[PDB]
Order: structure tokens, then C-alpha cells, then sequence
């Protein structure tokens, strides 16, 4: 199925992913196109932080579904 | 249509509307009709600006006519002023799964004359008066943390990027690593203790407090005094999830019941689920009365 | 002591140490033309022992080019006498005498610094000869036309105790391998800044404890956040903590004499795009005396072929190495006349070589300096018939530039903004250049008045011209200097609020804009008036030893908007309120908790008491607002009102154990001080600082002045008469019985109830007044307050104090000030103006100027031209427009667009308005379309229009037929 | 090719480029060892201002030339 990722700047990317994709992988595929490293981007659905390991179905994230990137805080 | 489909359905034409925050007065002056946190520095910026800053609220405000997040789980709502894109008010919906859940936390957002140089200002006003802090990172005066917030020394793919930095980017990262399911372990330092039984005591003193604020500000005295901008928005919000936030609000009661293995815990769990009842005694009584919408 | 009141400005440049050593140097200046009289007063501006004003020529009508303390009347004087009087009256604390006898080697023995200016060469070698060998350091200083000479020799042994003038950065340590060559890594990943080869001290060190206040060590840098200090396997091993601090290493250096610096001389660039003008200049000057000698002391007249051909000859003659031919006939052709912003910009930089012998701060020329402005003159040059002499006191400058750019100067209009010290440089070289003395103007505004710490950088001011507008002053100043300069002076802050003076009509008559603000908004404004209005702009700022010019020219260069500066660095804030590391967080936190304590607490209070009808303007606030002023209101009055100096005291004492005792047991409950992480690290490790409370000591000197300060002040602000007796205020605050602390882990009736409280229980006789932050006044008790609150917190965090001189530039945010900088950045700035006045447009002449005197640095560049966007092919940059005429409504408006241009407009906005969008409401929308433009725009500002308005700007985001975004120039839309 | 850059305060750099780097790309390494943003970064050499989208050939800069990191300031 595709979706799409809105980036930091509002910026709407177009991604291909299987049901079965990690989370790891999809995050490697926006590092395919925007590089900032995985383990630096959060990825954001229904208010939810994904983490890695799980696949999207996990999630019940379904075709044509907009995610949001987001980054790692630091505290005040 | 089931519930979900048409609450979706229903709040996606509401998400960024324009509301008259500003009225005109005499003497060729204007006053606030809304309370706004930054109305003084309003006042004090006067008529300055910087040069790129109305293309970049041009841009900012195409951007959120159109991205703004909206889920079943949680949704962000944003007004600005019908003459001033630079003064907005934010209202986000709590996750589920999360203490905050089904609770509508408002926020005042100005942006500063130097912007996108500087990042822009941002308040919570669901504070119950100064009384109750919502989390770590939000202090019960009102002021907000986030490290894209800030320009200070930092590191670059942290600080506030005058071009890779956005205002929807830190709605959603308010929205999602603010309102965290487990707000406790948010300050650096306790985020190592989990896993812990102390850990998780003090996570569930933290969650229990948390419950009952949020049941008592983000849902009753928005639903009895809701802000004139977010007025239909709230009523529609509650409307429709009043059986969920019910179960919901049982379910926090339930599990609170348990049995603790800590005294200390133990006293401050029941003190806070004994409160918990009061108000939502309360909040029933209020969903009763709540007219359907058109 | 130094008197930090006069000096406040210029100590946070100079020093304690650097201040002692010119507080006993003597100067010694010969020569007291328009470049020595600039050297002068900078550097009794400076504030060295004494000044010796020396010269044997006698005043003529060539010196009132320059000189602006010479008048027609002073001709046949000699001119360090005529002088000597006015210059004595900058600076009291300076000795200024004048002597007119030979200056024989006993003489010399009496001055630590010998300037020369206008001295033959037999005589400069012999002064030179014998300073050198007497341990004298010697300037020597020249200015022909457009061109400089300075050359400096301070002895066989000279030390620089500061080389740079930066302050050392403090870095913290996070691991330090324990082996030969020991690396250290700052913490959490954060850059330290050191420079290669630095030395550094270490200090706070657990387990390396032998490194604590050890001495200097030489690091290696090994990347931007590791480095290199050498074999650490000698000491123990590291536990936690450290703190690396940068260590300034004096040097010594030699300076050879005049005698063998001139045949391998050492140039410092003034201007990197003319690297081989030095080697040529320098031939030139010393030629000039040669060619002096073979024509009766007489220079080469102004503009004339056959003495620059005999020049080039001589030049020829004197030295064997190959010159630039060109550049010898350009010296020779106006090598006679003289120039002030030059002199200015030359005596800047002389004053900061005077101070840096004087003090041993900052690093000198090494040797030579040459320095050109050959751009100022016309491409086609002078005809000499233009540059001969008319009996004027502008001769020495129509020999540069002419009569036709005399009369071009005179019939100019020209604005300054702001009077400090740029603003009355700019005044005192725009008087003496002559601009505005036919037609034309000088217009100059300030909206400050004059402080006596102002009288230490601006010459232009005196000690019995304090509580005085700063623009008038100035204006009669240099009305003074010259006769026929006409001033117009105005007492109003540029802004949207003084457009009716500042209104189109002003700018449209202008020529060019001189910017001396100290803000970036007034800038960002001028900016705005300039490119609307479509003229020149001159932009000066400076900071300490720093200091930058840039040009802006229309349709040629970009503007100081298209360009970013970084931002105000702004305190996180778990940095300022639980975790502070650094004495600007306490500053910062004691400074907000002055105004929240003294200024807001109150000003609901007043308001109240003053306005009979506050409670029914504040009964109708929207929200919370009215409850939120209420119980401040009552809070202020009726709780915690002091009715005797007594509840002021005690009222300090509580207030002291709540901030560093309760606040601080609170905190170290919620995080315990043996707190440690799961894999190692304690929480109150690294950027966090484990506080602990403080005990209350009567005896301890901090305490008793925190209280001292808290009680007085809250005091004032109720009105109760101050007691100003330490003694008394230690005798009551020891009665004070502080309560014990433990940590812990309807509307409309509380609105009428609060009214019924205020109007039966509080009393209107009450004088509550908000205190305004002053730190200039040492009587107000303000930054003792500061200093206390600050020294407190840095205590109850082990943070190390910072006395009152560096609470007051913190807190103040004090900017650092010197008149050298002013001097030469203003003289830049003038340069740039002249050529703005000749009527350049070539971006080559034009030069950006960038400039550090502690290195010495000194650099430019030309001008980025303005970026170029495209539009349906139409070419376009942020000097064009769109043009409309007449009344139209705003459907009218969006068709001319749609029609005319081809664009779609879908976001119309007027400064900070918005008058069309297309997420709007469609009722406004309808309501706002047939309405005339001027009464949307009245109607969406919510304030008239006033009649000077004759034209509206408008910025229109629009969509092409494609229905894509394109950007387009802005819309003048024209009034009818 | 190594060239050096010298900041208006007196600090001196060390960059390691190739005459065929860009401006954009030496203000990322300048970036990388400094912190100011590269729109922040003013590069002067040779009496021009380095501008976006050029190389360093086009200005000339050969091995141990140096550059100059200037500011704008506030004051007056
Ligand atoms: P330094 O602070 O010595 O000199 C700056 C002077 O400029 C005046 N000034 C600042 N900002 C404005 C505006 N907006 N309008 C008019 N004058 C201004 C300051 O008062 C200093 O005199």
C-alpha cells in the first residue's frame, strides 16, 4: 500500500510499504530520501510515537494514511 | 456511518478557521474580546515586522489549512485572528491510551515580530488556574518546553531552524511526545528508572494525579465555560465521544481501585480516586445535558 | 579609583588594568592639524594622565577643513594654543597643556607615547632614532588627499597582556582518558571552542584533583568537541566533574626602529583587493620629502600634469623597485589637499595605537599601515581649473575633489537617525564636509536626552548639557564648529508613530539616510523607508573594538533585511528556573524576579487606586482576566501591605528564606542529591549543579545586603520613608520569627466578593507605585538588589560570584563602547557617503567595511547585488513594484490584477494586516468586497487614515494561470 | 587543498576542500566545525563576498588562501 510522510517543513513525501513492513523500514525509506538517521527521526500516527520493530498492521495503518516526522526531544 | 467515521467526517471542515479575537475600540485604538496570554506583548510589538515574515505566515497558513493532524485518537484544532495571522489559539485533544485522553488542552500561540528568526511563543491555558501541572514539560504557569523552542547553543538538528522548522512540527510534537502515555518518566534522569516497581509506583501516583486534572479541567470546565472559539468545536468533540470518555473515565476508576504495595502510594491513589469521583459525578451530571448538534 | 560613572562604557573594553596604566602615561602629540586634533580627542577621551599639544605652524583658512575647533578669527595663531582650550574641556580628569618650544631629547624624557604628525624627515628619523634608543614609544602619523600613513615603534621589548580582547570560554569536562596522550570530551556533545595550541586550566576536577589550579597546559585540538592535553597516566583516575577554562598567555615582541623598518617594512592589508598598493605608497611617502625638498617646500599642485610627471620622476630616482606608475600620478595629483572623514578615521585608529602603548592591551601594527579611498573620486578625475583655490575654508578639499562636488555637497539633503556617538561623529565630518551649507540639510533625530556616561564616547556633549535632547545639543554643537551648516533637528523616535513628521513629502526630498540606532527594529524600519521611498542608505553599527558599514544603494544592492543576523540567545527554561550552571542564569532569574516582585506586583494596585472606575473597566474583561486582577489587586493592597518599616523587613527576611531555603528543599525533594541513573551517571551530574540551602547569617555581608536592599525598596514602592542604616536593619531583622517549611510531593460571586472587599477594607490614600529598573543610578539601591539576588542564588548553587561590574553589564545588557571605533567606523561611513553624492553606481566603488582595532583587522567588499526572481518572464527585485492608481474597491482591485498581470491573488495583506485571504469568512468576504480599498484597510487596522498618507503598501501572494505559486514585487497603491 | 578562514574576533579555521567544492558545501563544513548557520555567514576573500551557488574556482581561492568570517553588529 502507499502513504504519504509530511516532513519537518510541511513537506509531503509519497512512500510504497507492505502491511508486514517494520517500522525500521519505513524509516529507512524517508532516510532513502531526506537522510536524517533513523534512530533520530520519530514517526507519529493517531497520536501514537511508532516504535520500530512493529509492522504497520500493528498500528491498523492503511492505505493512503499521512504520517507526520517528528524528532527526538532534549528536556528544558 | 459508524462513530469514528463520523466524527471524522464532522471535524475535518473545522480543523483552521479564522474567529474576530480583535474588535475595533475608540480613540483609534483595539481591544481583545478573547483572553489571550500574549495580548501584552501584542501591545508591545505594535506594528513591527519583519520583512519575510508575512510570506512566511502566508506559507504557514497554507501549510495548516490542509496538514493539520485528525484522528479518532487525537486531532489539532488552530484559529487566528481575521486580520492578524500572527496571533492563533491551538486546542489538541488528548490521545487515548494516555492520561490526558479525550481532554481538550488550549494553547496561545503569537508569533514574534523577528519570526522565522525567532521561534514563535507559545502557552498552555488549560492550567486550572495555575494550580495543577499537566506535565514536566508543561509548568503550571503555563510556559511550555520543547527544544525546538529554542535557540540557545544546543545542537543544530535540534535547535529552531529558521528554514527546517515549521509551526506544525511542533504541534505534533507537543501533541506526541508531550502527552505522552506515561508523562512520569518525561523529566531526563527518571527516564532510566522505569521498568522499576518504584518506577512504576510513581508513574501510577503521577497517572492518577494527572487523571483527575485532566477529567476536572480539560473536560468539565471546557464543556461548562468553553472558550468562544473553540466553543462548537468542544461541544461537538463531547458530543460525540460522551459514551467513550464515560467508559473511559470507569476505567481510570477501576484501575485505580487496585491494591497497592506502597502506603505512601497507596494514601495519594486514594485520595486522588476519591476526587476522581466527585468530578466525575460532575462530568456526568454535565453530558446529560448536552444538546445534539445539528 | 577609576570613576566607573564617566568610564562605565569604556572599562567593559579596556579593563581595570589596562584604565591604572594610561591613568600614568604621558602623551606627547606634534602637529595639530585635522588628524592630530582627532588623535587628540580620542585620547583625551581615552582618559590617559596628560596630554602635551606641540606645533610650530600657525593656523590658515587650508586647516578649517578639518580642524573644527579653528575658526576664521583663529588665522595667524598657532594652532595648538588656539587648541588647547577647547580640547581641555572633554575630559576634566586630563591635563591638556600646550607648548610651542623645539623639542630637544631633554623634553622627550617627560612622555611614555611620542605622536608625530606633519614632521619633516630629517626630523622624524632623529625623534625616532632617539625614542628608540631611550625606550620612547613613537607614532608617526600622516594623511595626503585620500590617502594614510601610520607607522609604529614601541620599544625593543614590548608585552601584550591581552592579544585579542576576547573573553575566555569555560568549557565542561565529561571523560578524560588516562593514558600518554590524554583526550579530553566536553559534555553531551557540546562544542568547546577552543583554538589550536591554546592553554587551558582545569579546575572542580574529582579524581584528577592534582589538576585543579594547575598551571597553564598547551592542548592540541583533535576535533570540535575533543583535544589533547598531554600525558595524564601520572595522575589519578577520573571520576566525574571538571571544568576547562581558556588562559590568556601574555607575548613579547620587538619592534625594530624607524631607521631599519623602512627598508624591510612589514605591511598590515587594509584592503585585500589592493595588495600591492602598500609597496607602492610607501615609496610615494617617502618621496614626498624628497620631492618637498627639490621645490621650496612646496606639495605638487592640486590636479596639475607636470608636477605629477615630476614626482613620478623622483619617485623614480628614489627607489629601484618597479611601482604602479598610475598610482603615483593619482598620489601626486592630490596628494596637497586634506579630508575629515580621512583625518577621522586615521586619528580613530592613531588613539587605539596611543592607548594600546599606553596599557600593553591588544595587539599594535606591525609595522606599517597604508590606507586609501581613491574610489571617492569622480572615473573621469578633476580638471585642474575645477580644483584651484577660491578663498574658501573647503580649498583643502575642493583640491580633491573640486567646485562642481562642492556644489554638489552644499545642495545636499540628508538624514541622520540617532545622536550617540556614530550619530554626532556623522554630524561633526557631514559639518565639516560642508554638506547642506547652500540649499540643502542636515536633518538629525533622537528621542534620548543626555547622561553623564554618554559624555565619555560623544565629544559633542558636556557635563552642564545633562537632562538635555541629545539632537538639539548636538546640532547647536556643531553649528558652532561651522557657521553655514543648516540643521534641522527633531526630538521624535522614527517609527509608524512619527509618520507625521517622517511622512512621504519628508523622504521624498531626501538624498540618502545615515543609520546610527542601537536597535534592530528602527533599522528594520529605515530599511523599509528607504526602499519605498527609493534612497541611498548608509547602515553603521559597533560593539567594543568591532565595528561594520554597510552601503545600500537603489536598484544596485541588496538591503540589510535580505540579509540574517543570529538571534538573541534566549535561557531554556529548566536552566533559569531549577538548574542554573552559570552566572547569567542567576543574573537573568534575579533580574525577572526584580520586576515580578517591584513592577507587576503593583502596577494593578496603582491603577486601582488611581482610576475611580478601574473595577467596572476590569468587571468586563473576557475570561479568567477580571479574577487575575482582582486578587492581585488585593493581594497588593490589603495582605500584603507593610504598614511600618518593620513589615518590610520582615517581609525581606521571609521573602530571602522562601527563595534559598524552602524553594530549594522543595526541589532537592523531588530530586534526591545521591539520585543516580540506571547505567552509571548520577541526575546531579554534569550541566546540573546539586544545590543546598542556605543558613541565615546576620554577620555574613551578603545576607545583611540582600535584606538591606529587599526592605528599602519595598518600602519605596509602598511610599514608607527608607531607613538607610545598616545597624538598625540588622537589629530588626533579628526579631523576625520565620515560620516553619516542609516540602509536599460562582465566578461572578468571587468577582463581586473581591469589589466589596476592595471598596470596605483597602484605603485610597495609599501611594503604591511600580519601581522602574535604573542601573545607572547608584543611589536607587536597583543593581545592589541585582548583585545580592545573583551572588545568592550562585551561592546556593556553588556557582562562583560575579562582583558589581560584571552584574552590571549582564543584567544591564550593557553595550561596550570606545570613541576610536565611533571615530573610524563614522569616517568610513562618510566615505561611503561621498561616494554616494559623487554619483556611483558601479558596485566596485562601493565598499562594505569591517573592522576590529584589538588585532588590528580592518577588511571590505562590495555589496551583494539584489537577487533577481522571474514572473512570466518579467525580470524583477526587491526595488520594483507594482503601481496603482486611484480608488478602487477590492473586487475592482483583484479584477485589475487577474486581468492586467495575469495573477491570481488568494492572500492580500497590508504590514501586519490581512485584508484578503481565501480561508476567510465568506460574510466578510461579501461585506469587504464592494468597500473602497483605503476604507478596508481603515476598517482591518482599526485606526483612521491620517491625511499625510498618500500612497499604501500592499503584499499579495498570487497564483499564475497554472495555479501555482509565484512571487511578485510588492503594490504602491496610490491615494487619490 | 587546505584553506583557512579567520573570524573578525582573531580565531583562526582549518578546512580541508577541493578547488571544486561550492560555497554551500564550505559553509556546511564551516557549520560543522563552528555552529553559525550557513545563512548566518558571511565569507569575504579578495574584496567580493561569497554568494550562494558558486564554486571556489570562479573566485579563485588555490590552497592556503584565507577567507574572513564577518559579522554585522548592533550597536551605536
Ligand atoms: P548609542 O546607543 O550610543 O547610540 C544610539 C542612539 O540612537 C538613539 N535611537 C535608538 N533608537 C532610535 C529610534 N527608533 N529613533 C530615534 N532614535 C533612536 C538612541 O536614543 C541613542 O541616542
Amino acid at each position: 500500500m502507499q502513504i504519504f510522510v509530511k516532513t519537518l517543513t510541511g513537506k509531503t513525501i509519497t512512500l510504497e510499504v507492505e502491511p508486514s513492513d517494520t517500522i525500521e523500514n519505513v524509516k529507512a525509506k524517508i532516510q532513502d530520501k531526506e537522510g536524517i538517521p533513523p534512530d533520530q527521526q520519530r514517526l507519529i500516527f493517531a497520536g501514537k510515537q511508532l516504535e520500530d520493530g512493529r509492522t504497520l498492521s500493528d498500528y491498523n495503518i492503511q492505505k493512503e494514511s499521512t504520517l507526520h516526522l517528528v524528532l527526538r526531544l532534549r528536556g528544558a | 456511518k459508524s462513530i469514528e467515521q463520523r466524527y471524522l467526517e464532522l471535524m475535518k471542515k473545522r480543523q483552521f478557521d479564522t474567529f474576530d479575537m480583535i474588535v475595533e475600540s475608540d480613540n483609534n485604538s483595539f481591544r481583545f474580546v478573547v483572553s489571550h496570554h500574549f495580548e501584552k506583548m501584542v501591545r508591545l510589538a505594535g506594528d513591527r515586522y519583519h520583512p519575510s515574515r508575512v510570506k512566511r505566515l502566508a506559507q504557514e497558513a497554507v501549510t495548516l489549512s490542509t496538514s493539520l493532524p485528525l484522528s479518532f485518537s487525537s486531532s489539532v484544532f488552530v484559529r487566528c485572528d481575521t486580520d492578524r495571522l500572527d496571533i492563533m489559539k491551538v486546542l489538541i485533544t488528548g490521545p487515548a491510551d494516555t492520561p490526558y485522553a479525550n481532554g481538550c488542552f488550549e494553547f496561545d500561540v503569537f508569533f514574534p515580530p523577528d519570526y522565522p528568526n525567532q521561534p514563535m511563543l507559545i502557552n498552555l491555558e488549560t492550567t486550572g488556574r495555575h494550580s495543577v501541572r499537566f506535565n514536566p514539560n508543561l509548568y503550571n504557569d503555563g510556559k511550555v518546553c520543547l527544544s525546538v523552542l529554542n535557540t540557545w547553543h544546543g545542537r543544530p538538528e535540534e535547535k529552531w531552524n529558521a528554514q527546517t522548522s515549521s509551526f506544525l512540527q511542533v504541534l505534533v510534537s507537543i501533541q506526541s511526545l508531550i502527552l505522552v502515555p506515561e508523562p512520569y518518566f518525561n523529566e531526563p534522569g527518571f527516564e532510566r528508572s522505569r521498568g522499576s516497581p518504584s518506577g512504576t509506583n510513581s508513574s501510577r501516583e503521577y497517572n492518577s494525579n494527572i487523571y483527575q486534572a485532566c477529567v476536572r479541567w480539560a473536560m468539565l470546565e471546557q464543556i461548562r465555560s468553553p472558550s468562544q472559539c473553540f466553543k462548537d468545536v468542544i461541544h461537538k468533540h463531547f458530543w460525540l465521544k460522551r459514551e467513550e470518555i464515560c467508559a473511559q473515565i470507569e476505567g481510570w476508576i477501576e484501575e485505580l481501585g487496585k491494591p497497592q504495595y506502597t502506603e505512601r502510594a497507596s494514601r495519594t491513589i486514594s485520595f486522588n480516586s476519591m476526587v476522581l469521583r466527585r468530578h466525575y459525578r460532575h462530568l456526568r451530571e454535565e453530558l446529560s445535558k448536552l444538546k445534539p448538534p445539528r | 579609583d577609576i570613576d566607573e560613572s564617566l568610564y562605565s562604557r569604556q572599562l567593559y573594553v579596556l579593563g581595570h588594568d589596562a584604565m591604572r596604566r594610561m591613568a600614568n602615561s604621558d602623551i606627547l602629540l606634534s602637529g595639530l592639524g585635522g588628524l592630530g586634533l582627532e588623535i587628540a580627542k580620542n585620547v583625551i577621551l581615552g582618559g590617559v594622565k596628560s596630554i602635551t599639544l606641540h606645533d610650530t605652524a600657525t593656523c590658515g583658512l587650508h586647516d578649517l577643513s578639518s580642524q573644527f575647533y579653528l575658526t576664521e578669527a583663529d588665522i595667524g595663531k598657532n594652532r595648538a594654543e588656539a587648541s588647547c582650550a577647547q580640547l581641555a574641556e572633554l575630559n576634566n580628569y586630563v591635563r591638556t597643556v600646550s607648548h610651542t618650544g623645539p623639542l630637544t631629547e631633554e623634553f622627550l624624557r617627560k612622555f611614555r607615547v611620542v605622536v608625530l604628525t606633519n614632521s619633516d624627515g630629517e626630523e622624524q628619523q632623529r625623534i625616532a632614532k632617539f625614542a628608540h634608543e631611550n625606550g620612547i614609544a613613537l607614532i608617526i602619523a600622516e594623511t595626503r588627499g585620500l590617502f594614510a600613513k601610520v607607522f609604529c615603534d614601541f620599544g625593543e621589548s614590548f608585552t601584550i597582556y591581552d592579544q585579542d580582547g576576547t573573553q575566555p570560554i569555560s568549557t565542561m569536562i565529561a571523560s578524560i582518558t588516562h593514558d600518554a596522550q590524554g583526550v579530553v570530551t566536553c559534555l553531551d556533545e557540546t562544542r568547546h571552542g577552543f583554538n589550536d595550541g591554546d592553554y587551558v586550566t582545569f579546575s572542580e576536577v574529582q579524581g584528577m584533583q592534582e589538576l585543579n589550579g594547575c598551571q597553564p597546559l598547551k592542548i592540541t585540538v583533535l576535533g570540535p568537541y575533543t583535544f589533547s592535553i598531554g600525558d595524564t597516566s601520572k595522575f589519578g583516575e577520573y571520576k566525574s566533574g571538571g571544568v576547562a577554562t581558556q588562559v590568556k598567555m601574555p607575548k613579547t615582541i620587538s619592534f625594530k626602529p624607524l631607521a631599519q623598518a623602512t627598508e624591510e617594512p612589514e605591511f598590515l592589508i587594509s584592503d585585500f583587493a589592493k595588495l600591492d598598493s602598500p609597496a607602492t605608497l610607501h615609496v610615494a611617502f617617502n618621496a614626498l620629502s624628497c620631492y618637498r625638498k627639490a621645490h621650496n617646500g612646496a606639495l605638487p599642485r592640486p590636479w596639475n600634469e607636470e608636477d605629477a610627471n615630476s614626482f613620478l620622476e623622483v619617485v623614480r630616482a628614489s627607489s629601484n623597485a618597479e611601482v604602479d606608475e598610475k598610482l603615483v600620478l593619482q598620489f601626486a595629483k592630490i596628494c596637497s589637499g586634506n579630508t575629515c572623514p580621512l583625518d577621522a578615521a586615521v586619528g580613530g585608529i592613531v588613539a587605539q595605537e596611543v592607548l594600546k602603548a599606553c596599557s600593553g592591551k591588544f595587539t599594535p601594527i606591525y609595522q606599517w599601515l597604508y590606507f586609501d579611498a581613491l574610489e571617492c573620486l569622480p572615473t573621469e578625475g578633476v580638471e585642474e581649473a575645477d580644483a584651484q583655490p577660491v578663498g574658501s575654508r573647503y580649498d583643502s578639499q575642493i583640491a580633491i575633489f573640486g567646485k562642481k562636488f562642492q556644489e554638489k555637497l552644499a545642495d545636499s539633503k540628508w538624514f541622520i537617525v540617532g545622536a550617540g556617538a556614530i550619530g554626532c561623529e556623522l554630524l561633526k565630518n557631514f559639518g565639516m564636509l560642508g554638506l547642506g551649507t547652500g540649499n540643502g540639510q542636515i536633518f538629525v533625530t533622537d528621542m534620548d536626552l543626555i547622561e553623564k556616561s554618554n559624555l565619555n564616547r560623544q565629544f559633542l556633549f558636556r557635563p552642564h548639557d545633562v537632562q538635555k535632547p541629545k539632537s538639539m545639543t548636538a546640532a547647536d554643537a556643531i553649528k558652532r564648529m561651522n557657521p553655514e551648516v543648516n540643521v534641522t533637528a527633531y526630538e521624535l523616535r522614527v517609527g509608524a508613530e512619527t509618520e507625521k513628521v517622517f511622512s512621504e513629502d519628508f523622504f521624498g526630498k531626501l538624498d540618502g539616510v545615515a543609520n546610527a540606532l542601537d536597535n534592530v527594529d528602527a533599522r528594520i524600519y529605515m530599511d523599509r523607508k528607504c526602499i519605498f521611498n527609493r534612497i541611498p542608505l548608509v547602515e553603521t553599527g559597533t560593539l567594543g573594538t568591532l565595528g561594520n558599514v554597510q552601503v545600500i544603494v537603489p536598484f544596485a544592492t541588496e538591503s540589510y533585511s535580505s540579509s540574517q543576523d543570529p538571534p538573541e540567545k534566549s535561557i531554556p527554561i529548566c536552566t533559569l528556573k531549577n538548574f542554573p550552571n552559570a552566572i547569567e542564569h542567576t543574573l537573568q532569574w534575579a533580574r525577572d524576579a526584580f520586576e515580578g516582585v517591584f513592577k507587576q506586583s503593583a502596577e494593578n494596585a496603582a491603577q486601582y487606586i488611581a482610576d475611580p472606575q478601574f473595577t467596572e473597566r476590569i468587571a468586563k474583561l473576557p475570561g479568567i482576566q477580571p479574577l487575575e486582577i482582582l486578587d492581585s489587586i488585593k493581594k497588593a493592597l490589603i495582605d500584603d501591605k507593610p504598614k511600618s518599616f518593620a513589615h518590610c523587613v520582615e517581609w525581606a527576611r521571609l521573602y530571602w528564606e522562601d527563595q534559598y531555603v524552602n524553594q530549594i528543599k522543595q526541589l532537592l525533594f523531588n530530586f534526591p542529591p545521591d539520585q543516580i541513573t540506571s547505567s552509571g551517571q548520577p541526575f546531579w551530574s554534569g550541566p546540573k549543579r546539586c544545590p543546598d540551602p542556605l543558613v541565615f547569617d546576620v554577620n555574613d555581608p551578603m545576607h545583611l545586603d540582600f535584606i538591606y536592599a529587599a526592605a528599602n525598596l519595598r518600602a519605596e514602592v509602598y511610599g514608607i520613608e527608607q531607613v538607610r542604616n545598616r545597624e538598625t536593619i540588622a537589629e530588626l531583622v533579628q526579631k523576625v520569627k520565620v515560620p516553619e517549611f516542609k516540602p509536599r510531593s460562582l465566578d461572578q460571586d468571587r468577582v463581586d466578593k473581591i469589589i466589596s472587599e476592595l471598596l470596605k477594607n483597602a484605603d485610597k490614600s495609599s501611594k503604591i507605585t511600580p519601581l522602574e529598573f535604573e542601573k545607572d543610578d547608584d543611589s536607587n539601591l536597583h543593581m545592589d538588589f541585582i548583585v545580592a539576588c545573583s551572588n545568592l542564588r550562585a551561592a546556593n548553587y556553588k556557582i562562583p560570584p560575579a562582583d558589581r561590574h560584571k552584574s552590571k553589564l549582564i543584567a544591564g545588557k550593557i553595550i561596550p563602547a570606545i570613541a576610536t571605533t565611533t571615530s573610524v567606523l563614522s569616517g568610513l561611513a562618510v566615505l561611503e557617503v561621498i561616494k554616494l553624492i559623487v554619483g556611483h553606481r558601479d558596485l566596485v566603488k562601493f565598499k562594505n567595511g569591517f573592522a576590529n582595532l584589538a588585532l588590528p583587522f580592518m577588511a571590505f567588499s562590495e555589496p551583494l547585488p539584489a537577487a533577481k526572481n522571474t514572473y512570466y518572464g518579467k525580470e524583477w527585485t526587491l526595488w520594483d513594484r507594482f503601481e496603482v492608481t486611484g480608488e478602487l474597491s477590492l473586487q475592482e482591485f483583484l479584477n485589475y490584477f487577474e486581468e492586467n498581470e495575469k495573477l491570481k491573488i488568494t492572500m492580500l495583506s497590508q504590514g501586519v494586516s490581512m485584508l484578503y485571504s481565501f480561508f476567510m469568512p465568506k460574510a466578510k468576504c461579501s461585506e469587504r468586497l464592494p468597500l473602497p480599498m483605503s476604507e478596508v484597510v481603515r476598517r482591518v487596522s482599526k485606526r483612521r487614515l491620517e491625511p499625510h498618507e498618500r500612497s499604501l503598501v500592499f503584499e499579495i501572494c498570487c497564483n499564475d494561470v497554472d495555479g501555482e505559486d509565484v512571487e511578485v514585487p510588492y503594490v504602491r497603491y496610490t491615494l487619490p
